[PDB]
Protein backbone atom coordinates (compact mmCIF):
# COMPACT_ATOMS: atom_id res chain seq x y z
CA UNK A 1 0.00 0.00 0.00
CA UNK A 2 2.94 2.37 0.15
CA UNK A 3 3.28 2.69 -3.60
CA UNK A 4 0.54 5.15 -2.81
CA UNK A 5 3.05 7.11 -0.68
CA UNK A 6 5.50 7.13 -3.63
CA UNK A 7 2.81 8.61 -5.89
CA UNK A 8 1.81 11.12 -3.21
CA UNK A 9 5.40 12.26 -3.10
CA UNK A 10 6.19 12.84 -6.76
CA UNK A 11 3.01 14.81 -7.17
CA UNK A 12 3.74 16.79 -4.03
CA UNK A 13 7.23 17.61 -5.24
CA UNK A 14 5.88 18.68 -8.62
CA UNK A 15 3.75 21.39 -7.09
CA UNK A 16 6.05 24.39 -7.39
CA UNK B 1 -12.78 18.51 1.96
CA UNK B 2 -13.85 15.89 4.51
CA UNK B 3 -11.33 14.54 6.97
CA UNK B 4 -9.46 11.34 6.16
CA UNK B 5 -10.70 8.07 7.65
CA UNK B 6 -7.39 6.78 9.01
CA UNK B 7 -4.18 8.45 10.09
CA UNK B 8 -2.23 6.23 7.71
CA UNK B 9 -4.38 7.34 4.85
CA UNK B 10 -4.20 10.90 6.07
CA UNK B 11 -0.45 10.77 6.32
CA UNK B 12 -0.31 9.80 2.69
CA UNK B 13 -2.83 12.37 1.52
CA UNK B 14 -2.90 15.40 3.83
CA UNK B 15 0.31 16.98 2.69
CA UNK B 16 -0.61 16.62 -0.94
CA UNK B 17 -4.38 17.38 -0.78
CA UNK B 18 -3.58 20.65 0.83
CA UNK B 19 -1.17 21.66 -2.00
CA UNK B 20 -3.91 21.32 -4.53
CA UNK B 21 -6.13 23.77 -2.71
CA UNK B 22 -3.48 26.44 -2.56
CA UNK B 23 -3.26 25.84 -6.25
CA UNK B 24 -7.02 25.97 -6.69
CA UNK B 25 -7.43 29.26 -4.88
CA UNK B 26 -4.10 30.49 -6.20
CA UNK B 27 -4.89 30.14 -9.90
CA UNK B 28 -8.02 32.26 -9.53
CA UNK B 29 -5.62 35.05 -8.56
CA UNK B 30 -3.41 34.44 -11.58
CA UNK B 31 0.27 34.76 -10.61
CA UNK B 32 1.55 34.70 -14.19
CA UNK B 33 1.30 37.60 -16.62
CA UNK B 34 5.07 37.76 -16.09
CA UNK B 35 5.86 35.29 -13.33
CA UNK B 36 4.68 32.40 -15.49
CA UNK B 37 4.92 28.72 -14.52
CA UNK B 38 8.21 26.80 -14.84
CA UNK B 39 8.87 23.50 -16.66
CA UNK B 40 7.59 20.65 -14.52
CA UNK B 41 8.32 17.87 -16.91
CA UNK B 42 10.78 16.30 -14.47
CA UNK B 43 8.17 16.36 -11.73
CA UNK B 44 5.69 14.72 -14.05
CA UNK B 45 8.38 12.31 -15.32
CA UNK B 46 8.40 10.65 -11.89
CA UNK B 47 4.67 10.79 -10.97
CA UNK B 48 3.99 8.93 -14.24
CA UNK B 49 6.42 6.31 -12.91
CA UNK B 50 5.01 6.15 -9.34
CA UNK B 51 1.52 5.82 -10.91
CA UNK B 52 2.41 2.94 -13.27
CA UNK B 53 4.05 1.34 -10.14
CA UNK B 54 0.87 1.83 -8.10
CA UNK B 55 -1.06 0.03 -10.84
CA UNK B 56 1.57 -2.72 -10.89
CA UNK B 57 1.39 -3.13 -7.11
CA UNK B 58 -2.33 -2.66 -7.01
CA UNK B 59 -2.51 -5.07 -9.88
CA UNK B 60 -0.33 -7.51 -7.97
CA UNK B 61 -2.54 -7.02 -4.96
CA UNK B 62 -5.82 -7.80 -6.74
CA UNK B 63 -4.59 -11.21 -7.85
CA UNK B 64 -3.35 -12.13 -4.36
CA UNK B 65 -6.70 -11.69 -2.57
CA UNK B 66 -9.65 -13.89 -1.57
CA UNK B 67 -11.75 -10.73 -1.18
CA UNK B 68 -14.16 -9.98 -4.03
CA UNK B 69 -15.40 -6.50 -3.12
CA UNK B 70 -11.83 -5.34 -3.41
CA UNK B 71 -11.40 -7.13 -6.71
CA UNK B 72 -14.29 -5.35 -8.36
CA UNK B 73 -13.88 -1.99 -6.63
CA UNK B 74 -10.13 -1.60 -6.88
CA UNK B 75 -9.64 -1.69 -10.68
CA UNK B 76 -11.63 1.52 -11.37
CA UNK B 77 -9.29 3.45 -9.12
CA UNK B 78 -6.22 2.31 -11.15
CA UNK B 79 -7.56 3.87 -14.27
CA UNK B 80 -8.89 6.94 -12.51
CA UNK B 81 -5.39 7.63 -11.32
CA UNK B 82 -3.73 6.43 -14.51
CA UNK B 83 -6.03 8.57 -16.62
CA UNK B 84 -5.33 11.51 -14.37
CA UNK B 85 -1.57 11.26 -14.77
CA UNK B 86 -1.93 11.58 -18.51
CA UNK B 87 -3.48 15.02 -17.99
CA UNK B 88 -0.51 16.04 -15.90
CA UNK B 89 1.91 14.84 -18.49
CA UNK B 90 0.24 16.82 -21.29
CA UNK B 91 0.09 19.91 -19.11
CA UNK B 92 3.81 19.66 -18.64
CA UNK B 93 4.13 19.33 -22.44
CA UNK B 94 2.02 22.45 -22.95
CA UNK B 95 4.15 24.36 -20.46
CA UNK B 96 7.45 23.40 -22.03
CA UNK B 97 6.24 25.64 -24.80
CA UNK B 98 3.72 28.13 -23.47
CA UNK B 99 4.39 28.74 -19.83
CA UNK B 100 1.20 30.85 -19.91
CA UNK B 101 -1.22 28.13 -21.18
CA UNK B 102 -4.74 28.61 -19.69
CA UNK B 103 -6.02 25.06 -20.32
CA UNK B 104 -2.77 23.65 -18.95
CA UNK B 105 -3.68 25.58 -15.81
CA UNK B 106 -6.85 23.53 -15.65
CA UNK B 107 -4.90 20.52 -16.85
CA UNK B 108 -2.59 20.93 -13.88
CA UNK B 109 -5.53 21.56 -11.60
CA UNK B 110 -7.79 18.67 -12.58
CA UNK B 111 -5.07 16.17 -13.16
CA UNK B 112 -3.66 16.68 -9.71
CA UNK B 113 -7.12 16.26 -8.19
CA UNK B 114 -7.61 13.05 -10.13
CA UNK B 115 -4.41 11.52 -8.79
CA UNK B 116 -5.45 12.44 -5.25
CA UNK B 117 -9.06 11.23 -5.64
CA UNK B 118 -8.13 7.89 -7.26
CA UNK B 119 -5.35 7.29 -4.73
CA UNK B 120 -7.86 7.95 -1.94
CA UNK B 121 -10.12 5.39 -3.59
CA UNK B 122 -7.38 2.75 -3.46
CA UNK B 123 -6.64 3.46 0.20
CA UNK B 124 -10.34 3.40 1.20
CA UNK B 125 -11.01 0.19 -0.75
CA UNK B 126 -7.98 -1.54 0.81
CA UNK B 127 -9.10 -0.30 4.23
CA UNK B 128 -12.76 -1.36 3.68
CA UNK B 129 -11.18 -4.81 3.25
CA UNK B 130 -9.24 -4.57 6.52
CA UNK B 131 -12.42 -3.68 8.31
CA UNK B 132 -14.16 -6.68 6.79
CA UNK B 133 -11.45 -8.98 8.15
CA UNK B 134 -12.14 -7.55 11.61
CA UNK B 135 -15.86 -7.84 11.00
CA UNK B 136 -15.51 -11.50 10.16
CA UNK B 137 -13.79 -12.26 13.42
CA UNK B 138 -16.62 -10.38 15.00
CA UNK B 139 -19.39 -12.33 13.26
CA UNK B 140 -17.73 -15.64 14.03
CA UNK B 141 -17.53 -14.76 17.68
CA UNK B 142 -21.19 -13.88 17.54
CA UNK B 143 -22.02 -17.31 16.27
CA UNK B 144 -19.94 -18.72 19.12
CA UNK B 145 -22.22 -16.99 21.52
CA UNK B 146 -25.28 -18.63 20.04
CA UNK B 147 -23.86 -22.04 20.97
CA UNK B 148 -23.59 -21.06 24.61
CA UNK B 149 -27.20 -22.27 24.84
CA UNK B 150 -26.29 -25.91 24.29
CA UNK B 151 -23.59 -26.29 26.90
CA UNK B 152 -24.69 -28.53 29.74
CA UNK B 153 -21.49 -30.26 30.98
CA UNK B 154 -18.28 -29.09 32.66
CA UNK B 155 -16.37 -31.17 30.10
CA UNK B 156 -18.15 -29.21 27.40
CA UNK B 157 -17.69 -25.96 29.19
CA UNK B 158 -13.96 -26.36 29.35
CA UNK B 159 -13.67 -26.86 25.62
CA UNK B 160 -15.91 -23.96 25.05
CA UNK B 161 -13.89 -21.62 27.24
CA UNK B 162 -10.79 -23.01 25.62
CA UNK B 163 -12.26 -22.45 22.21
CA UNK B 164 -13.80 -19.02 22.83
CA UNK B 165 -10.99 -17.55 24.90
CA UNK B 166 -8.55 -16.83 22.08
CA UNK B 167 -11.30 -15.73 19.67
CA UNK B 168 -11.99 -13.00 22.20
CA UNK B 169 -8.28 -12.18 22.42
CA UNK B 170 -7.78 -11.89 18.66
CA UNK B 171 -10.79 -9.57 18.45
CA UNK B 172 -9.30 -7.45 21.23
CA UNK B 173 -5.96 -6.96 19.45
CA UNK B 174 -7.72 -6.09 16.18
CA UNK B 175 -10.03 -3.40 17.63
CA UNK B 176 -7.38 -1.91 19.91
CA UNK B 177 -5.14 -1.36 16.90
CA UNK B 178 -8.06 -0.19 14.73
CA UNK B 179 -9.22 2.44 17.24
CA UNK B 180 -5.62 3.76 17.29
CA UNK B 181 -5.71 3.96 13.48
CA UNK B 182 -8.76 6.18 13.17
CA UNK B 183 -8.87 9.95 13.05
CA UNK B 184 -12.29 10.58 14.51
CA UNK B 185 -12.31 10.58 18.33
CA UNK B 186 -16.07 10.21 18.83
CA UNK B 187 -15.98 6.86 17.06
CA UNK B 188 -12.85 5.87 19.00
CA UNK B 189 -14.65 5.96 22.34
CA UNK B 190 -17.58 4.06 20.90
CA UNK B 191 -15.25 1.17 20.14
CA UNK B 192 -13.14 1.26 23.36
CA UNK B 193 -16.28 1.58 25.51
CA UNK B 194 -18.06 -1.19 23.64
CA UNK B 195 -15.04 -3.55 23.72
CA UNK B 196 -14.29 -2.94 27.41
CA UNK B 197 -17.90 -3.96 28.16
CA UNK B 198 -17.20 -7.21 26.29
CA UNK B 199 -13.79 -7.99 27.93
CA UNK B 200 -15.64 -7.64 31.30
CA UNK B 201 -18.44 -9.96 30.34
CA UNK B 202 -16.29 -12.90 29.28
CA UNK B 203 -15.65 -13.93 32.90
CA UNK B 204 -19.22 -13.23 33.78
CA UNK B 205 -20.44 -15.43 31.00
CA UNK B 206 -18.15 -18.24 32.07
CA UNK B 207 -19.51 -17.93 35.62
CA UNK B 208 -23.20 -17.64 34.55
CA UNK B 209 -22.61 -20.85 32.60
CA UNK B 210 -20.94 -22.74 35.46
CA UNK B 211 -23.99 -21.80 37.58
CA UNK B 212 -26.29 -23.18 34.90
CA UNK B 213 -24.36 -26.37 34.55
CA UNK B 214 -24.39 -27.02 38.25
CA UNK B 215 -28.12 -26.48 38.64
CA UNK B 216 -28.82 -28.70 35.61
CA UNK B 217 -26.75 -31.44 37.24
CA UNK B 218 -27.95 -30.59 40.73
CA UNK B 219 -31.67 -31.44 40.33
CA UNK B 220 -32.60 -28.16 42.06
CA UNK B 221 -34.80 -25.04 41.77
CA UNK B 222 -33.94 -21.63 40.33
CA UNK B 223 -32.73 -23.42 37.23
CA UNK B 224 -34.70 -20.92 35.19
CA UNK B 225 -32.99 -18.03 36.94
CA UNK B 226 -29.45 -19.19 36.12
CA UNK B 227 -30.62 -19.60 32.55
CA UNK B 228 -32.04 -16.05 32.42
CA UNK B 229 -28.77 -14.46 33.56
CA UNK B 230 -26.97 -16.66 31.06
CA UNK B 231 -28.99 -15.64 28.10
CA UNK B 232 -28.85 -12.07 29.25
CA UNK B 233 -25.05 -12.10 29.30
CA UNK B 234 -24.99 -13.45 25.80
CA UNK B 235 -27.62 -10.92 24.65
CA UNK B 236 -25.68 -8.04 26.05
CA UNK B 237 -22.43 -9.38 24.76
CA UNK B 238 -23.81 -9.69 21.27
CA UNK B 239 -25.36 -6.24 21.42
CA UNK B 240 -21.88 -4.81 22.03
CA UNK B 241 -20.27 -6.94 19.32
CA UNK B 242 -22.86 -5.90 16.71
CA UNK B 243 -22.24 -2.32 17.81
CA UNK B 244 -18.50 -2.72 17.28
CA UNK B 245 -19.32 -4.18 13.82
CA UNK B 246 -21.53 -1.11 13.11
CA UNK B 247 -19.20 1.64 14.40
CA UNK B 248 -16.38 0.05 12.41
CA UNK B 249 -18.44 0.92 9.29
CA UNK B 250 -18.93 4.66 9.95
CA UNK B 251 -17.22 7.23 7.78
CA UNK B 252 -19.60 10.15 8.36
Amino acid sequence: LEAARNTTTMLSKTLS
Amino acid sequence: MPVFHTRTIESILEPVAQQISHLVIMHEEGEVDGKAIPDLTAPVSAVQAAVSNLVRVGKETVQTTEDQILKRDMPPAFIKVENACTKLVRAAQMLQADPYSVPARDYLIDGSRGILSGTSDLLLTFDEAEVRKIIRVCKGILEYLTVAEVVETMEDLVTYTKNLGPGMTKMAKMIDERQQELTHQEHRVMLVNSMNTVKELLPVLISAMKIFVTTKNTKSQGIEEALKNRNFTVEKMSAEINEIIRVLQLTS
